[PDB]
């Protein structure tokens, strides 16, 4: 099976550099071309490099928006292919592919060209609400406020709990930092019984937190 | 550059239902146009490629046709699994370029949201600054309007929602919206109303809290 995996992103500040990686596996590595792109909300799709074979002898092809500040290799030893991005711009943000013969794709590494600080996030409960009576269904959550870069991802019960949840896109503030919120739907009946405990992870800061949540 | 130019931008099908959607470039492509499906947060996947060849491991169901500057994508019968995103890319000539997607989304009976309103939490307090959240739990189709209310103030342009798309285990959405305050101003007023309205609900709901009442 084909298997390709980027590596190499982050928060970077405008007119900085980085350089990302594709470990390749599962095909006959120096028989192909290879191209990087890059997906972002706004743009959509873009085709950002492509470099050949040895039939056209490893040439190189750029999307005009980054002609002169990347540049893409490979090391055929190694079976990888690389995007060396330089000078940086805001807009050059969003999740950057690897793939072969734009056949099979790598899960993606996201870039974020900003000037602004890593920050972790703040995990405040949504907690039941009192009113109720039960033989019904509770609504409860954790909200994920202030952080920056993206992404968060969000369990409940450290994976046991995946029925009714709805963990929402984020949404970017006026601060610049992003809050995200996610919730579970529960019988009313289980609140005084069963623990709810979201796990909080951001991994561009290194915090993890688990918050319980209860009633009141 | 070569203009790609996907239709519709955003349709529904039901289970089984044949589906054809477009891509049409701005000069003759010479078939070289691939197909892609990619799922919220994932990678793109390939479906087809010089127009027609279907890629190893994607079911029958799929296929594509047309020449020229003219291309289509067609599911025979559409499964559950088939929701997402099609994007078509031209690599004819460099640069490669890509359509805008077509969302492809499932068809299911009207369903209300069920609603929920949060207040800030005591440990949000402590640091100036109040969010004030409502849920609108499961519901379709997708247009939902919420509005906040204040002491019978209506709220605009403190406020920022979400929603989530269909996937493997819900065909509804849920949406998530919150209502920034300072403390100071949160402290102030008393009643804090989340009303939404939907189709699915003969008359707009409204959920509500006083501040300091348990
Ligand atoms: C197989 C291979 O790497 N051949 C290269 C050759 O690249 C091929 O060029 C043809 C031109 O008709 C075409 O662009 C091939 O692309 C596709 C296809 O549409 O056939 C893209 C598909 O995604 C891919 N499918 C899968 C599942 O991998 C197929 C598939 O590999 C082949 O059909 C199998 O034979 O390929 C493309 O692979 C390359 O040609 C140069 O580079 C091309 C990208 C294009 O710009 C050509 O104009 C250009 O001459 C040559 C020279 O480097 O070397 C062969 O080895």
């Amino acid at each position: 099976e084909v298997k390709l995996e980027e590596s190499g992103g982050g928060l970077v500040q405008p007119g900085g550099s980085m350089k990302l990686s594709c470990a390749a596996s599962g095909f006959t590595f120096s028989d192909a071309w290879m191209d990087w792109v890059r997906q972002s909300p706004e743009k959509g799709l873009e085709w950002v490099a492509e470099i050949g074979n040895k039939g056209n002898n490893h040439a190189t092809y750029y999307a005009e928006s980054v002609k002169g500040r990347f540049t893409v290799s490979r090391d055929d030893s190694k079976s990888r292919v690389y995007l060396q991005m330089n000078s940086l711009r805001v807009e050059d943000t969003g999740t950057y592919y690897c793939a072969v013969r734009f056949a099979f794709w790598g899960q993606g590494t996201l870039v974020t060209v900003s000037a602004a600080s890593t920050k972790g996030p703040s995990v405040f409960p949504l907690a039941p609400s009192s009113k109720s009576t039960s033989g019904g269904t509770a609504a409860l959550g954790c909200l994920v406020k202030d952080y920056f870069p993206e992404p968060v991802t969000v369990s409940w019960n450290s994976g046991a709990l995946t029925s009714g949840v709805h963990t929402f896109p984020a949404v970017l503030q006026s601060s610049g930092l992003y809050s995200l919120s996610s919730v579970v739907t529960v019988p009313s009946s289980s609140l005084g019984t069963q623990t709810y405990i979201c796990n909080v992870n951001h991994k561009p800061s290194n915090t993890k937190v688990d918050k319980r949540v209860e009633p009141k | 550059d070569i203009k790609m130019t996907q239709s519709p931008s955003s349709m529904y099908a039901s289970l089984g239902e044949r589906v054809t959607i477009t891509c049409k470039a701005s000069q003759d492509i010479n078939s070289y146009l691939s197909w892609f499906q990619q799922k919220p947060g994932k990678p793109p996947k390939t479906l087809i490629y010089r127009a027609n060849r279907l890629v190893p491991g994607v079911p029958s169901r799929f296929s594509g046709s047309g020449s020229g500057q003219d291309y289509s994508l067609t599911i025979s019968s559409l499964e559950y699994e088939d929701m997402g995103i099609y994007w078509c890319l031209q690599y004819d000539e460099f640069p490669r370029t890509w359509g805008g997607g077509t969302k492809l989304e499932i068809k299911r009976t009207v369903a209300a949201p069920s609603v929920f309103i949060f207040p800030p939490s005591d440990e949000q307090l402590k640091s100036g600054t109040a969010s004030v959240v409502c849920l609108l739990n499961n519901f379709y189709p997708r247009e939902a309007k919420v509005q906040w209310k204040v002491d019978n103030a209506l709220q605009s342009g403190n406020s920022q929602e979400s929603v989530t798309e269909q996937d493997s285990k819900d065909s509804t959405y849920s949406l998530s919206s919150t209502l920034t305050l300072s403390k100071a101003d949160y402290e102030k007023h008393k009643v804090y109303a989340c009303e939404v309205t939907h189709q699915g609900l003969s008359s707009p709901v409204t959920k509500s809290f006083n501040r300091g009442e348990c």
